RNA sequence: GACCAGGCG
DNA sequence: AACTACTTCC
DNA sequence: GGAAGTAGTTACGCCTGGTC
């Protein structure tokens, strides 16, 4: 229940939206990544 | 709202003179000239006919009662 | 009724009540970002459903 | 000896309060004095019937 | 992203659509959503910009709409995310082939009350703020709609006038239709010391003769509630047999009906809407409406109506004048807020050898700290503005030069510096400097002295505490807080603490007993006092505290806390 | 009259509770249906009176005279 | 009149005057009387205005000097507008100054989010930048993956590589070979070869990858010299002597390095002060930085307000904070404490050790309302009752 | 060699007798723990012989007054 | 729990602070004309709040007449209290017998009038002069006045500030007031020592135009500001000059003269010497023998060099240095060795007399003040052209690794502050070559040179170069990714692409350093707020810690338990406010004193 | 248009004038006091 | 009575 | 939220 | 010694209106 309704909402609450939100999250630490190594800048909260 | 009847630095009378001057800059005649024909010398009182809204229209048509 | 009001509001048991635009994180946008406490490097989504 | 601003303070606040519940006025005063300005008349004066103590 | 582009601009992509990339990461981002505040830029493309002389002659003879030209793809709409890819020229003249948008107008990134002030950029940016945010207090016609409507407070400026100096954006938008302000006579120089701190002074006859006169309105509700029961309340003039019943000098205006007559003067404390309801007491209660008790004015409109539910209902309106007096706020589009400082016959103004008398002097102290330059130029346009019969352009970076304003202040026969020779109205010698004088639009905020002033001896009190109520509408008492009671302790006034916190808020006495420290009891009906906690009658004496201290221990013996008191012989 | 010397903070005993109370209150209720309050209720003539036209029980005083009384 | 009349009348009839302000009289007497002649009865004179002007100047009893402190502090904070500021110029260091500051102090800080140390030096390193650089150097504490140029991984070998600036080297003193010795005593089993400037460690008990990421964090975070806690270290020169500001906070270890005066050296940490130095030297640690941040926002407090306020904060034997865990909470008034914050936590620990509130304060007298024993309120009256009026 | 008396920070300490420790606490009417206290494990008290329930008196060295004598009681 | 704790809780909310019976509340406006121990009460508030008056044998009369005038005359009473403690309220049918019935040891509330005493605040409540005692004088509209001298320790600026008045009741608490709260004392600072009720702003223009070199006044301007300014005077001095036409005139010197002590002397250098030459040429005439003659003062008399012997101004102009906010050496000595009755009266006299030169001489400002010839206008263009020319050559050494990293910081840091210093410099040249141009005789420079309002920056950033916009002490950087703005190449570090602003207030904003200046206006507008909640924070923080400390009869400072927290107060005796600007006496001050009382 | 943070706290960063609000945000329009920055007023060319 | 919002210094 | 300071598990 | 948790505060008034 938390993992199809409470992470990733907006990717969808059925079973079959799981693997997309597998990606989504893929991408994410790819971007968490690529700041650890410092390869982009932090992203500010201010711009609009 | 409507026109000042006097101006409010040196107190002359410049209510009457209001629509002269309108027709007169709406008929392509210079400002400058129309404020010295009807007699407005100080800049004071060209402030109040240059400047003023006749407001008095666009709120006749709610009435009290 | 004044021509010159441009309306966007509500009247509501007889007062005018406007809705004031609030300014949100953009959805499902991941922001990247340093803790600079724990070394940890933080990356966040505001999902909306 | 001198008197503290606060001891001074105290001296003629209680003298005044003394002239407003009748205590006679130990000087001439102008009419129409309130008993506040009586009370620094007369600490102004010189003539202080209340003693401060000291430790 | 091109081809997105290209096709938007074509027109069979939607004008919502915006394209961005990033060569740094090679990412390219693709937004359709809601909520993006977007602004619009001419495109530019190999040096040369997409709208023409022809397209601006068609907008302007009504052929082409705003919408033509953003689905032509002459302008486009830009976000931050596309605006991060784009390198905006911001004049025409500026535009060189690595450009890829032209700025439509650099004036309008203001808003609309900062685009209220003339000459934006001659002033520190806390002065813009500060205009800005005092040209929505000002006084005017608001709405021509304010005689028929209901609104618990409105004012009205009974001769708006349009500024003289005004930017272009201010007669697209409207403004000019409903301006909130006028225009004055003002010069700059020091008088009596009573413009000083930001002090304004003002001239008599012109307020006499209508210069920042107002009324203010006021809406008071009065509803013929239905309790449960069929028990309703009636719109009456009350019987002096009624519980409640206030003065019969209150109720002299009302007619039988139990209603205000209009047009009939009324100040504060009498009756509008004489009303009585059922007796809830342990004859009839009264609730009748009255007007506040420091507003007067002249009942301007009483109408009558049904509520949702089906009850009567009644608004009457009053109306109060408010002719300018010491300590009214008057500011300028510049951020120059000041009060009336000293209100001065004509006789005792200044003049100045072409016979112009100021409506407002203003201290020449206020102009260096602040670095107003606007308002300086904004009085030079004004002027020229009045002189010549023409207002003057004061638009944010396309208006009128100061030099042009300067140039032409000289060809028309007064000094380019803007200071003319004045003679002292006291005295009747000239002043030895040359005055800076012109026309600054000046407009009246509603703090008016008359809202602000409060002044209470003794009144009601909180039932829970003792203590004076709070506000100026009941009456209240001013907080004498713990910051100034450092104050007070710093100057070693101690008898003056004693008096202002104890005897002039919630002093009381109360019986304890000197066997327990518990509060005694004290028996009205058998004339006796005693502790119930250990039944002693001989130990008991009085002791003076604030009643808040008293609710203290009494919410401290609550949650089971024993405060015991000890007692000294003073 | 007297004046504070010092306040003693202690916890009060079971004993001292009873013995200060006017009143043993039963009743989950705060006035009738008529507008009086309800015997044995929060609101017990027992503990003082706020309501104007009301008498206490425990001091015989009006509405913002008595002190107000305690109940366990 | 002799010049040494003048010591002796003012030993006479100055008695009852400040050590400092017989010396001032003295030195200024003297340079008059060089300029002008200056008669017996001018220095009688002069005497009896200066005492007569410092028995006038004297504070009145029962006044409220604590309040009025606060206040003359607290006030000029408001205007202490300047807050953050950066200087530009070779040398400079990072310190919180202004308003941020006096909250850091006042609130006593276990340490401060800045620490910085003022060092002076000997009379042997005090004249030479060349001569002062050595012993910088001594201080600062530096690390391996500060003097590394670059670092380098690789876990299939169990190989860790770094690279090392040659520069910074020569500007830290350390040679290569200077380098892995310590690091060869310091994590045993490790090959610790080095390539020109490019060090490699291949550690043989790193079984796992993680092990060997850990030796790496363990080798880079080791401190090769200088002393623990303490960074960037700059020299500046005043009054022809050269002095060394560092970016860490050590002061016993930088009082016991050799080249240190340590008659003058000097640290933003008030604790180490008092554990270091003493109470006293915390107190005037104290009084002179707050005296020093005053100064550079321009704002002027007189100097006796922040004496009361030091002497207040370390008048236990420890420096204690001012909030409601320092000053206030050694408060004995518990209705004073409860005011003051937290108010239910106060009253029930109050009511369960059976405290007693003498009611001997300010803050308890007025909630009670009644006199506070303070100004007017300690000033006692007494009256011979028969009045006759003149 | 160093001693921590040589600091410019630090005033001079110095170990009241008994007959002045009598004369100081008779002077301002005071007992023991109506002074300020200074810990027994405090440098300048360790520098010295001081032992719990001892007076240090300490030549300030003011800027207002020159110099100026502060009294501290030892405690554990 | 909730009932307890809090700021809107028991102890904060309705013990330590609660709100207060016959207080009043209305905007202040200023009034020169009143004494700066004086409040303007608007009539309507003295006709509300009261004073409880006992009857006695000298104000039987006046309780009489102002009972028979009821609360609707100003002059009159509300309540009339027996001694048996029963009240009763004056209205009509009642005037009569209750004035008949007045007797003696009744009580009697009556109207605010003359002469009462209450207690005035501004209350942001920082330090003690927050709250002063005011002398009640009754004025028609409704408005409290305040004079403007008084200003300072209130920190009120007449721009919709409102101002509390409460009314002290009981005898003692009146005695408190008007002994320990008076607006006479209070003159000087706790904090510093010096003078915080002086001339701000009109005050020191005038005086400068009054005292400066070439100024002279006719006979009837003379007499006419004598009189304004409440200074008595039977016969004009003898005049200095005598006009073309044979009219005698005075010097402004002697007219500030005629209102000083006839003992005073002292010499001091203010804020107007530019040239140390002549000071020194003035020291060196004074320090000879001390007492100079006066006309060999007069042929070497300087605008930088204020020289008061035995009351008679020889030499220097008023300047801040004066009377003042801080640094007021006239006020203070006046204030220090006369009394603080004569500093009262003198700050008066002064007030008005400088607020009449500044009125009947005309001081203004115009477009004109902040104008430079052809030739400044050409220097500062050059300033900036070698300004950006020397940052475009430090980015072309960063950008090609050439430029070598300062200690302490990296080779960014070292690039940003070697560019925000050359920019500091440039902007610092600029208003250089504006000061120079100006001149003395511009009315804004008037009011910057002598402290009366305005520094050296807004004259610079008014008629030159705007300078360097700054965040948090660096350069502009919040905007899109390697720029600030979209209208400058990303990457960019130039002067102008990071809020360099290269155009004065007359000559203009262009939109990009329009943008840039109101981040700068943002920045400081959003640093005020919060360090207001900071400081107020920490100040209740010191006030709950110190608030009982008090000076015991034996000199001491002590703890509510006994506890000793010094020996001496000050570690010398001396209260601040009483000191010599921290000093506890005035050495040499004292020594000159005495050596003029004497040798004089 | 407003911001949803608490007008207590110092939001340093988001009570300042961001570069991306050139077009969007009325740069000098912002009440005075906790406000300030955090009520923001649209510019004129703004289009949502 | 307490909650929210907007302002004022 | 953003700071501190304890506390308290480790 | 960590390394999290937990708790405790975050200027002072004043005014207006609107809903419970
Ligand atoms: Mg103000
Ligand atoms: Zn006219
Ligand atoms: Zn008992
Ligand atoms: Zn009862």
């Amino acid at each position: 229940y938390v993992i199809d309704n409470n992470l990733l909402p907006h990717m969808g609450v059925s079973p079959e939206d799981r693997i997309k939100k597998a990606y989504y999250l893929g991408m994410m630490a790819l971007k968490v990544i690529e700041l650890s190594l410092g390869r982009r800048p932090e992203d500010d909260k201010d711009h609009y | 709202m409507i026109v000042p009847v006097r101006c409010f630095t040196c107190g002359k009378v410049i209510g009457d003179k209001y629509y002269e001057f309108k027709r007169r800059v709406e008929a392509g005649e210079d400002p400058e000239k129309v404020l010295d024909d009807l007699g407005l010398e100080r800049y004071c009182c060209r402030r109040m006919l240059l400047s003023h809204v006749e407001l008095i229209d666009d709120i006749m048509h709610y009435r009290v009662y | 009724e004044d021509p010159k009001d441009p309306g966007g509001y509500f009247i509501i048991n007889g007062s005018e009540r406007v809705i004031v635009s609030i300014e949100d994180i953009a959805p499902n946008r991941t922001l990247v970002e340093k803790d600079e406490r724990q070394e940890k490097y933080i990356a966040k989504v505001f999902s909306y459903r | 000896f001198k008197y503290t601003r606060f001891e001074k303070a105290r001296i003629i606040g209680a003298r005044a309060l003394q002239i407003s519940m009748g205590a006679p006025v130990l000087i001439d005063v102008p009419p129409g004095i309130t008993p506040l300005e009586a009370a620094i008349l007369e600490f102004e004066k010189g003539v202080i019937p209340i003693t401060v103590i000291r430790p | 992203v091109q081809r997105i582009r290209q096709d938007r601009r074509s027109g069979k992509i939607s004008d919502v659509i915006n394209v961005a990339y990033y060569e740094d990461v090679k990412e390219v981002y693709v937004n359709s959503d809601d909520g993006r505040v977007r602004r619009p830029l001419i495109i530019v493309e190999n040096g040369v910009p997409k709208l023409t002389k022809e397209h601006v002659q068609a907008v302007k003879e009504g052929r082409l709409k705003w919408s033509d030209l953003i689905k032509m793809g002459i302008i486009e709409y830009l976000d931050a995310e596309e605006e991060e890819n784009a390198y905006v020229a911001m004049w025409p003249w500026e535009v060189t082939e690595e450009h890829t948008h032209l700025e439509l107008m650099p004036a309008a990134i203001l808003g609309l009350p900062a685009s209220l002030v003339p000459y934006p950029e001659h002033n520190a940016a806390p002065r813009n703020t500060y205009g800005a945010g005092m040209a929505k207090q000002s006084l005017g016609l608001g709405w021509a709609n304010f005689r028929i409507r209901v609104d618990t407070r409105g004012h009205l400026l009974h001769y708006p006038q349009i500024p003289l100096v005004n930017s272009r954006i201010m007669k697209a938008v409207g403004y000019e239709d409903r301006p909130a302000g006028q225009n004055f006579v003002v010069a700059v120089l020091a008088y009596q010391g009573y413009n000083m701190e930001d002090a304004i002074i003002i001239n008599k006859a012109s307020i006499e003769r209508g210069l920042a006169r107002s009324t203010f309105f006021r809406t008071y509700e009065a509803e013929e509630k239905k309790y449960l029961g069929g028990q309703t309340d009636k719109f009456e003039i009350p019987d002096p047999t009624v519980r409640g019943y206030r003065g019969e000098k209150y109720y002299r205006n009302l007619d039988e009906d139990g209603l205000i007559f209009p047009e009939s003067k009324v100040e504060g404390k009498d009756v509008l809407v004489g009303r009585t309801s059922p007796p809830r007491f342990l004859e009839r209660r009264e609730t009748s409406v009255a007007v506040r008790p420091s507003e007067k004015g002249v009942v301007d409109k009483v109408i009558i109506t049904e509520t949702g539910d089906g009850t009567k209902l009644v608004k009457v309106t009053v109306r109060d004048l408010r002719i300018p007096e010491l300590g009214d706020k008057f500011a300028s589009r510049h951020g120059q807020k000041g009060v009336i400082g000293l209100i001065v016959p004509q006789e005792d103004m200044p003049w100045t050898e072409s016979g112009i008398v100021p409506d407002l002097i203003v201290n020449p102290h206020g102009i260096p700290s602040r670095m107003t330059v606007g308002q300086l130029i904004e009085a030079i346009g004004g002027k020229v503005a009045s002189l010549k019969g023409r207002r003057v352009d004061g638009t944010a970076f396309i208006g009128e030069p100061e030099e042009k304003l300067r140039k032409e202040l000289e060809e028309l026969g007064f000094k380019h510096t803007g200071r003319e020779i004045m003679y002292d109205g006291i005295t009747g010698k000239r002043l030895e400097a040359d005055i800076f004088i012109g026309v600054i639009y000046y407009q009246r905020l509603h703090h008016m002295v008359a809202d602000k002033i409060h002044a209470r001896s003794r009144g009601p009190v909180q039932v829970l505490t003792k203590q004076p109520t709070e506000g100026r509408a009941r009456e209240g008492g001013l907080r004498f807080g713990e910051m100034e009671r450092d104050v007070l302790v710093g100057h070693g006034a101690a008898m003056l603490l004693i008096e202002r916190l104890l005897e002039e808020s919630d002093k009381t006495e109360v019986w304890v007993c000197e066997n327990c420290g518990h509060i005694a009891l004290e028996d009205k009906r058998r004339r006796r006092v005693y502790c119930p906690v250990c039944g002693e009658e001989e130990r008991i004496s009085k002791v003076e505290m604030s009643y808040a201290f008293k609710l203290l221990l009494d919410e401290l013996k609550a949650m089971v806390i024993r405060p015991k008191l000890n007692l000294s012989e003073r | 009259k007297k004046v504070i010397g010092s306040i003693e903070f202690g916890i009060l005993s079971p004993q001292e509770i009873r013995k200060m109370s006017a009143v043993e209150v039963t009743v989950p209720d705060t006035y009738d249906d008529d507008g009086y309050p309800i015997e044995g209720g929060v609101m017990d003539k027992r503990m003082g009176v706020i309501d104007p036209g009301l008498r206490c029980e425990t001091c015989g005083g009006r509405a913002g005279e008595c002190p107000g009384h305690f109940g366990h | 009149v002799s010049l040494s009349t003048i010591k002796s009348l003012i030993e006479k009839k100055g008695a009852n005057l400040p050590e400092n302000v017989k010396s001032e009289l003295y030195e200024k007497l003297k340079k008059y009387n060089e300029k002008y002649k200056l008669t017996k009865a001018e220095i009688e004179a002069i005497i009896d205005d200066v005492v007569k002007e410092y028995e006038r100047a004297l504070v009145e009893p029962g006044e409220p000097v604590g309040t009025v402190a606060a206040q003359s502090i607290g006030e000029p904070s408001t205007q202490m507008t300047l807050n953050t500021f950066h200087y530009a110029g070779v040398a400079e260091i990072n310190v919180t100054l202004g308003l941020p500051r006096i909250i850091e102090i006042v609130d006593a800080r276990k340490n401060p989010s800045t620490p910085m140390m003022t060092v002076y030096l000997d009379e042997e390193h005090r004249y030479d930048r060349a001569k002062a650089e050595e012993v910088a150097r001594r201080i600062e504490g530096t690390t391996l993956e500060n003097l590394a140029r670059s670092t380098t991984l690789d876990l299939i070998n169990f190989e860790f590589i770094v690279e090392i600036d040659p520069e910074r080297l020569e500007r830290s003193g350390l040679t290569m070979e200077k380098v892995v010795k310590k690091l060869e005593s310091s994590f045993k089993s490790a090959e610790f070869e080095v390539d020109g400037y490019t060090l490699i460690v291949r550690p043989k008990k790193a079984d796992k990858i993680s092990d060997l990421r850990r030796f790496a964090e363990k080798i880079k975070k080791h401190r090769l010299k200088g002393l623990s806690g303490v960074g960037k270290t700059i020299v500046r020169k005043e009054g022809d002597e050269y002095v060394i500001y560092t970016e860490g906070s050590n002061f016993k270890q930088v009082l016991k390095v050799p080249g240190v005066d340590p008659t003058r050296t000097r640290t933003n940490n008030i604790h180490e002060i008092a554990e270091v130095l003493g109470i006293e030297a915390a107190r005037n640690a104290i009084i002179d930085e707050i005296v020093s941040t005053m100064q550079e926002q321009g704002l002027e407090v007189d100097i006796r307000h922040i004496m009361l306020v030091a002497d207040m904060m370390t008048l236990d034997g420890i420096v204690r904070p001012i909030g409601r865990h320092g000053v206030v909470g050694e408060k004995s008034s518990v209705l004073a404490r409860a005011a003051f914050e937290i108010t239910v936590q106060h009253l029930f620990e109050a009511a369960e050790k059976g405290e007693v509130d003498n009611l001997n304060g300010v803050i308890e007298n007025v909630l009670i309302g009644q006199p506070v024993p303070v100004g007017t309120g300690m000033v006692k009256l007494t009256m011979k009752l028969p009045l006759r009026p003149q | 060699e160093f001693s921590i008396f040589d600091h410019v920070l630090v005033p001079e300490h110095r170990v009241l007798s008994e007959e002045e420790k009598k004369a100081l606490l008779e002077k301002y009417k005071i007992t023991l723990a109506q002074l300020p206290q200074i810990k027994a494990s405090d440098p300048a008290v360790k520098a010295l012989g001081a032992k719990p329930g001892d007076v240090i008196e300490i030549k300030r060295k003011s800027p207002t007054a020159g110099v100026y004598y502060y009294y501290r009681v030892v405690v554990e | 729990a909730q009932r307890l704790k809090g700021k809107e809780g028991r102890f904060r909310g309705n013990l330590s602070g609660k709100r207060v019976n016959f207080s009043a509340r209305t905007v202040i406006s200023p009034d020169p004309m009143i004494s700066i121990n004086e409040v303007g009460v608007p009539v309507e508030v003295a006709m509300e709040l009261t004073v409880p008056e006992k009857v006695t044998e000298f104000n039987i009369e006046r309780l009489r007449k102002m009972v028979l005038n009821g609360p609707d005359k100003y002059p009159g009473a509300n309540y009339v209290i027996d001694p048996e403690g029963r009240r009763r309220r004056i209205m009509d049918s009642n005037k009569e017998t209750l004035a008949n019935q007045l007797d003696i040891g009744w009580t009697v509330e009556r109207h605010l009038m003359d002469g009462d005493i209450v207690l005035f605040n501004r209350q942001p409540s920082l330090h003690r002069m927050s709250i002063m005692a005011h002398r009640v004088r009754v004025m028609p509209y409704r408005t409290f006045r305040l004079n403007l001298a008084v200003c300072p320790p209130y920190n009120a600026d007449f721009d919709g500030d409102e101002m509390n008045l409460h009314v002290p009741q009981t005898e003692e608490a009146q005695a408190e007031a008007r002994i320990l709260m008076e607006v006479q004392n209070h003159i000087i600072s706790p904090r510093y020592g010096g003078p915080i009720i002086g001339g701000i702003q009109d005050h020191i223009s005038g005086g400068y135009l009054l005292t400066r070199e070439g100024a002279y006044f006719t006979r009837d301007e003379v007499e006419q500001m004598l009189m304004f300014a409440g200074v008595d005077i039977t016969e004009l001095p003898e005049p200095d000059k005598y006009d073309e036409n044979g009219n005698p005139l005075w010097s402004g010197k002697t007219i500030f003269s005629l209102l000083l002590p006839e003992d005073l002397t002292v010499w001091y250098r203010n804020k107007l010497c530019d040239e140390p030459e002549r000071c020194e040429a003035l020291e060196k005439l004074i320090e000879e023998k001390l007492m100079p003659d006066p006309e060999e003062v007069r042929k070497l008399a300087y605008d930088g060099f204020v020289y008061i012997q035995n009351g008679k101004l020889l030499s220097g102009a008023i300047d801040k240095k004066a009377y003042g906010r801080e640094d007021g050496i006239i006020l203070d000595l006046i204030v220090r060795e006369y009394g603080v009755e004569r500093a009262r009266q003198f700050l008066d006299q002064v007030t008005k007399l400088t607020i009449w030169v500044i009125t009947h001489k005309g001081f203004t400002t115009g477009i004109d003040d902040e104008d430079l010839p052809e030739e400044a206008r050409d220097r500062i263009r050059e300033i900036i052209r070698e300004a950006e020319e020397r940052v475009n050559k430090l980015i072309e050494a960063y950008k090609r690794g050439e430029l070598e990293p300062l200690p302490g910081k990296s080779l960014e840091d070292t690039l940003e502050s070697l560019i925000m210093a050359v920019l500091a410099e440039a902007r610092d040249n600029a208003g250089a070559v504006a000061e120079k141009y100006l001149g003395m005789d511009n009315h804004t420079v008037i009011m910057a040179k002598t402290g009366a309002r305005g520094k050296i920056l807004n004259i610079t950033q008014m008629a030159a170069l705007l300078g360097q916009q700054s965040i948090r002490g660096k350069r502009l950087y919040r905007g899109f990714r390697g720029r600030v703005l979209s209208h400058f190449k990303p990457g960019d570090l130039g002067a102008r692409a990071k809020g360099f602003v290269v155009n004065s207030y007359k000559s203009g904003l262009t939109p990009q350093e329009y943008f840039f200046h109101a981040m700068g206006g943002r920045e400081g507008l959003v640093d005020t707020a919060v360090r207001t909640a900071q400081s107020g924070y920490m100040q209740r923080r010191l006030i709950n810690a110190l608030q009982d400390l008090k000076v015991e009869y034996d000199g001491t400072v002590r703890s509510p338990e006994g506890i000793i927290v010094q020996f001496k107060y000050g570690e010398d005796g001396v209260d601040p406010m009483k000191s010599w600007r921290g000093k506890t006496v005035d050495v040499d001050r004292i020594i000159v004193r005495t050596l003029l009382k004497m040798r004089g | 248009v407003t911001s949803p943070l608490d007008r207590e706290q110092p939001h340093f960063e988001a009570r300042d004038l961001h570069g991306t609000h050139w077009g969007r945000i009325c740069p000098t329009e912002t009440p005075e006091g906790p406000n300030c920055g955090l009520v923001k007023n649209l510019a004129l060319m703004a289009q949502i």
